[PDB]
């Protein structure tokens, strides 16, 4: 599906786990910030591309980016 | 105008130029640049079979290394500029300034 | 310590940030060893998203 | 008067008063000096 | 504290008051940035002195022409008189030696005492104290300046206040020339004459 | 200094060059080499400009006509080159260029293909067969050299500017014509007409 | 004449639409009563007519083919009034505008809170910040030779390359 990843930047606010609409990004264990978390998209099959995610993220630039592609089944959010 | 004297004078002159003052800066000129490169290499050894230099046409027993190849060159710009000399005079165009 | 003083004026050299050659005011910076970005800084003016403070790493600041 | 005196000071209030002061300027001069395409000097 | 173009006002930061002519006028900061006052003191003395000498060169020979003593065609129409030579000639002649003046003048502002000797003649020394005030055989033959006394000021003011005034009467000759066409003296007599007929309003919509 | 008393000299122009008086309004010689090569075009113009002035004035002077006329034998056709009255038997238009250009090409190679600066300026040796380099004031001559070549270049500048301002006139023609009317035949005519 | 135009005093075209808008003036004017204020409008309205056409006839404008006055914008000095006098009244004007605004901008930018004064402007800074377009080019110029009236791009943002 769509590729999803997280960057070093992230400050473990969560933010764009809460606005993910198809569950796929999560936090794990970190040691780089504050916060002691990070993003991570274990299961970017199920992501559709929204984009939330991004609007979520509070950083200068985003530490979580969505790349689009591929536009499976899964993907194009389609129920028939 | 004399077609053949004009063509004479005129190559003579221009492979006399080419000969003894202006090899040394062709010359210097072409080290300079030296073979057109591909990238980084020349477009024979990136592997172009047809560009590769004909060194047996450019073979010459000339002293000053005068080739074949600029024996052509040379004669070709005198011939042009011969027939230039020819067709000016042979024109009839006065602009009378 | 780590990077500049706090309340400091500091100049963003980050390419990809809104405040690229932008002065903004230090805010915090964290000693913890392995924090990646500990500088906070705050700006007079917003990105598009709204945000007026980010954080950098010290390499990236610079001092006026 | 404060307060009010801050609300004739917004944008579109100034704008307002500004623009038609400008209109009235450029109205009257178009009574007194009409149709000229070329500036006389 | 000196009097004020103002009453009631504040002079501006950059005037401070020393400066001769100094009355606090400068109410769109046009000598607020540093080091820009020297220039427009420079700017101000030159077109002082060349008023001056317009306004004598404009009012005395057309006030003697009146009078009858040393009668001269008009300023305006001065320009339009045969000369020994070429008014395009002499034009360029003018801006010939005017540009040796002026860049030796030039020279002076940029950096201050660097210019005071002559050229072709090394022991001459034309040595003024301030810019602005060239000091030496030319310029100043009398020695009625050159640091007579210290904090020359009142003399400078003298010079400084009447060039105003001639820039002022200068620029009123012109704009009243080019409406009333009439010379300046015989304007003043028609004031004095029919003082509440012939004025500002009778002469641009009268 | 010199050019301009007081002025604060370019760091690139110390003054020891001949010629040297700090006159770089626009910056050109900011860049070294660029320097050493405006130098020797300097010398080369300066050279050819002052042996153009004699060939200038020198045969308008005798009555061989100006030099915007010298030319004018070649427009027209067959124009029978002269010289000092005497017709050239050989002044037919497509002998006498080629025979410049070879000759010209020739003496053009020989210099462009000297190392040195110094012998690129000034090379000496064949080209003085008087001497006048053995004496100190060899220096102080190439102050000379350089102030009558720039003074030759704005003279050659001014004759072909009074060449355009009134076509078929002379140099020596505007002198006289000067000298009749000072104050009123000047460049005003031309710039305020 | 500067491209083969008459000068609109003896231009034929100019006197037949003279003639041409005189005459439809007072064709609508014909059922009017005379001391009606209709009436007197249209009689304004001719007058107004005839003293537009005399002027521009009076300043030497350029009829071509038919009559219609042409401008001239080459910088003729016997068309200065048509682009340069009012083109200069005009550079004058927008830029005392622009530099006002200007100032404006840099005086409330060491306020405490800059976007109130935006929205709301200081009518009296405003007004004492208009005062001084006065001399505004002389100021121009002041800046931009002292180097205040250009940012270094040192400290201005730019995009990634
Ligand atoms: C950019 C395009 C453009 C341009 C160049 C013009 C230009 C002109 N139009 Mg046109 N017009 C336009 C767009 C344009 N218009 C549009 C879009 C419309 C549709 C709304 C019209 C509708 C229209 C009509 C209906 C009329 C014009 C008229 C005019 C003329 C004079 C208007 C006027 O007030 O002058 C009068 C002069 C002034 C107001 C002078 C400016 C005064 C200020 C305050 C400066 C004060 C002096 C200053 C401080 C000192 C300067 C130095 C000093 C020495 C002078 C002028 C030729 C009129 C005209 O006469 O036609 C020929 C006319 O009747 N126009
Ligand atoms: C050259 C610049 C300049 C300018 C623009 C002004 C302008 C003004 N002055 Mg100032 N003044 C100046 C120079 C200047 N003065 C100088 C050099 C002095 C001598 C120190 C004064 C001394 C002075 C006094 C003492 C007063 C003024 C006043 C005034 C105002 C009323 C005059 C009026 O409207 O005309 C009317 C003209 C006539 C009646 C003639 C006016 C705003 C008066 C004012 O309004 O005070 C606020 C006032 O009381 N001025
Ligand atoms: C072009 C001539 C000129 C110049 C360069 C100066 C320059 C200066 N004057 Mg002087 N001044 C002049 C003319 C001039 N003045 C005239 C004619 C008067 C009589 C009204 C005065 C009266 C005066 C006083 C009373 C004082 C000064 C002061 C100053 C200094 C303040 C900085 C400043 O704003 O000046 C810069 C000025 C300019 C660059 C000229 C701007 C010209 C504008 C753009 C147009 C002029 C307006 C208009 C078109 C013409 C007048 C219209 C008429 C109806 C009056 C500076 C050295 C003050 C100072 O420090 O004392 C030494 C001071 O107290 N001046
Ligand atoms: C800015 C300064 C200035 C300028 C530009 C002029 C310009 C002029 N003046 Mg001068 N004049 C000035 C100041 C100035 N005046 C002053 C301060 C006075 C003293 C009151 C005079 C007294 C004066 C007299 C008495 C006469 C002129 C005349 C003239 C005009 C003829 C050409 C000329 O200069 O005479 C030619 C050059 C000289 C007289 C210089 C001396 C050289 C001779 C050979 C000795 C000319 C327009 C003459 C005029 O009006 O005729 C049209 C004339 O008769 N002027
Ligand atoms: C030294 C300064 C000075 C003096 C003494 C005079 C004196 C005179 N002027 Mg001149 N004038 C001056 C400066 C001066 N003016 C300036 C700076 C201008 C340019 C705005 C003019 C423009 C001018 C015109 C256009 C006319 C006069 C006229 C007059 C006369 C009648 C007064 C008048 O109309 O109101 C003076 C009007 C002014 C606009 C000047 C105001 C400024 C001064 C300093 C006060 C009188 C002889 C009239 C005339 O010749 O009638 C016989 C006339 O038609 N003046
Ligand atoms: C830059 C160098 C230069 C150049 C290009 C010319 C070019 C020319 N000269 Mg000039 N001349 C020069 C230097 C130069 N001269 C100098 C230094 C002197 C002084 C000795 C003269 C003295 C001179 C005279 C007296 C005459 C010329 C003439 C001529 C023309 C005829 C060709 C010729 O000389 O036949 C020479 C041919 C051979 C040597 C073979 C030609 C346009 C003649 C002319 O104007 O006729 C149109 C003429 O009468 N020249
Ligand atoms: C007056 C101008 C002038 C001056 C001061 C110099 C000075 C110098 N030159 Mg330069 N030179 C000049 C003009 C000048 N040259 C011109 C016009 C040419 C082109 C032909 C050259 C070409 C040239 C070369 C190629 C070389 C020099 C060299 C030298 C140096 C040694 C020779 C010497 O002392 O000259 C003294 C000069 C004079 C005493 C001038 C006398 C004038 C004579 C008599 C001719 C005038 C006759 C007539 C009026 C004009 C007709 C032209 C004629 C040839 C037909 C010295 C720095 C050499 C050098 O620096 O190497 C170390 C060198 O290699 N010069
Ligand atoms: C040192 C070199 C030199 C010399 C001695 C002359 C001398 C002369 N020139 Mg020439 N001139 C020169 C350089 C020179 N000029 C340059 C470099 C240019 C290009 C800007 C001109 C462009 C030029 C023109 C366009 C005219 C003259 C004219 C004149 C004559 C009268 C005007 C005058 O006094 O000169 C003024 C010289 C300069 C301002 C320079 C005079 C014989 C005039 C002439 O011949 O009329 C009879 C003429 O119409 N000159
Ligand atoms: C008036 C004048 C300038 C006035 C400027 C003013 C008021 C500026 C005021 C301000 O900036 C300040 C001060 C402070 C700012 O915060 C505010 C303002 C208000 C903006 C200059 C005159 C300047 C006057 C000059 C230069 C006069 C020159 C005279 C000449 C050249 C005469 C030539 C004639 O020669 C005669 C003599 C002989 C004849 O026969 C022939 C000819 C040729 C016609
Ligand atoms: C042996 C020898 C010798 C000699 C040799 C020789 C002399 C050679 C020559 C050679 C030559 C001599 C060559 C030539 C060549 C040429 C060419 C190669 C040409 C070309 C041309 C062209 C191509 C042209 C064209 C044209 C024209 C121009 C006209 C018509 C049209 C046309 C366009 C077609 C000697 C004795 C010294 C000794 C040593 C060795
Ligand atoms: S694009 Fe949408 S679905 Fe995919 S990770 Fe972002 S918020 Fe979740
Ligand atoms: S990616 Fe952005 S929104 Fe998601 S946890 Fe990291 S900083 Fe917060």
């Amino acid at each position: 599906a769509h590729s999803v990843k997280i960057y070093d930047t992230c400050i473990g606010c969560t933010q764009c786990v809460r606005a993910c609409p198809t569950d796929v990004l999560e936090m794990v264990p970190w040691d780089g910030c504050k916060a002691s978390q990070i993003a991570s998209a274990p299961r970017t099959e199920d992501c559709v591309g929204c984009k939330r995610c991004e609007s979520a993220c509070p950083t200068d630039f985003l530490s979580v980016r969505v790349y689009l592609g591929a536009e499976t089944t899964r993907s194009m959010g389609l129920a028939y | 105008a004399n077609t053949a004297l004009t063509i004479t004078l005129s190559t003579g002159a221009l492979l006399f130029l080419g000969r003894f003052v202006f090899l040394p800066f062709q010359r210097d000129n072409v080290s300079r640049q030296g073979l057109p490169v591909q990238n980084g290499v020349t477009h024979f050894d990136a592997g172009d079979s047809r560009a590769q230099e004909v060194t047996s046409f450019l073979k010459t027993n000339d002293p000053a290394g005068f080739t074949i190849v600029d024996v052509l060159a040379w004669g070709a710009l005198g011939h042009a500029v011969g027939f230039f000399i020819l067709a000016t005079i042979n024109n009839g165009y006065n602009p009378q300034f | 310590v780590i990077g500049p003083k706090r309340g400091s004026i500091v100049k963003v050299l980050r390419r990809e940030s809104y405040w690229f050659n932008d002065t903004g005011k230090v805010v915090a910076v964290d000693q913890a060893p392995g924090v990646r970005y500990p500088v906070v800084v705050r700006f007079d003016k917003v990105n598009y998203a709204g945000v007026s403070t980010n954080n950098y790493s010290p390499d990236e600041l610079e001092q006026s | 008067m404060q307060d009010v005196k801050t609300y004739l000071s917004t944008a579109p209030v100034l704008a307002t008063l500004w623009f038609g002061f400008l209109a009235g300027l450029l109205i009257e001069i178009n009574r007194f000096f009409p149709d000229a395409l070329v500036l006389p000097l | 504290d000196r009097p004020l173009w103002l009453p009631g006002s504040e002079a501006p930061k950059w005037l401070d008051g020393s400066l001769p002519g100094d009355y606090g006028f400068d109410p769109l900061d046009l000598a607020a940035e540093p080091g820009r006052l020297n220039w427009m003191v420079q700017a101000e003395l030159v077109h002082c002195r060349w008023a001056m000498l317009g306004a004598a060169g404009i009012f005395i020979p057309e006030l003697l022409t009146k009078i009858g003593i040393l009668n001269t065609p008009s300023w305006y129409k001065a320009g339009d008189a045969t000369y020994f030579a070429d008014q395009g000639t002499l034009f360029i002649v003018e801006l010939l030696l005017m540009a040796w003046a002026e860049s030796r003048r030039w020279a002076d502002i940029a950096r201050p005492g660097s210019v005071n000797t002559d050229p072709i003649f090394p022991n001459n020394k034309l040595t003024g104290t301030d810019v602005g005030y060239p000091g030496g055989l030319w310029f100043d033959p009398l020695g009625w300046g050159s640091g007579s006394e210290d904090k020359l000021k009142e003399i400078r003011t003298k010079e400084v206040k009447n060039g105003r005034l001639a820039m002022l009467a200068v620029l009123g000759a012109f704009v009243q020339a080019n409406v009333t066409h009439v010379g300046p003296i015989d304007n003043l007599f028609a004031h004095l004459a029919d003082p509440y007929h012939t004025t500002i309003l009778q002469s641009l919509f009268g | 200094a010199e050019w301009l008393p007081g002025n604060p000299r370019p760091s690139y122009l110390d003054g020891s060059a001949p010629g040297d008086f700090g006159f770089d309004p626009l910056g050109l010689g900011e860049v070294p080499e660029n320097l050493e090569r405006f130098k020797e075009s300097e010398l080369i113009h300066a050279r050819w400009a002052m042996l153009a002035v004699p060939g200038v004035l020198i045969p308008e002077a005798l009555g061989y006509g100006n030099w915007v006329s010298a030319q004018k034998w070649a427009a027209t056709p067959g124009g029978q080159a002269t010289y000092l009255g005497n017709p050239v038997p050989w002044g037919n238009l497509p002998v006498i260029l080629a025979i410049e250009f070879l000759a010209i090409a020739f003496a053009e190679s020989q210099r462009n293909g000297e190392p040195d600066p110094e012998k690129r300026k000034y090379p000496g040796g064949a080209f003085d067969p008087l001497g006048f380099s053995k004496g100190a004031n060899l220096e102080e001559l190439k102050l000379k050299e350089i102030k009558n070549g720039r003074l030759a270049l704005v003279a050659f500048l001014g004759f072909a500017v009074q060449a355009i301002a009134y076509p078929g006139t002379g140099p020596l023609e505007n002198l006289k014509t000067h000298l009749a009317d000072p104050w009123h035949n000047t460049i005003a005519h031309v710039i305020i007409p | 004449d500067v491209a083969g135009l008459t000068p609109c005093k003896e231009s034929k075209g100019f006197a037949k639409r003279q003639k041409q808008e005189i005459k439809k003036l007072e064709g609508r004017l014909k059922l009017y009563a005379p001391d009606s204020a209709p009436a007197l409008a249209i009689n304004a309205t001719i007058e107004k007519t005839k003293r537009r056409f005399e002027f521009y006839g009076n300043q030497g404008l350029l009829c071509g083919t038919d009559g219609l006055p042409h401008l001239i914008v080459d910088g003729d000095q016997a068309h200065l009034g048509e682009f340069v006098y009012p083109g200069l009244v005009f550079l004058y004007i927008a830029g005392w505008i622009g530099w006002v605004g200007r100032a404006y901008l840099i005086d409330v930018r060491t306020s405490k809170k800059p976007t109130e004064k935006e929205i709301i402007i200081d009518v009296p800074l405003a007004l004492r910040i208009m005062s001084k377009g006065l001399t505004w080019p002389v100021a121009a110029i002041g800046e931009l030779r002292s180097g205040k009236l250009v940012e270094k791009s040192s400290n201005i943002t730019v995009s990634p390359r």
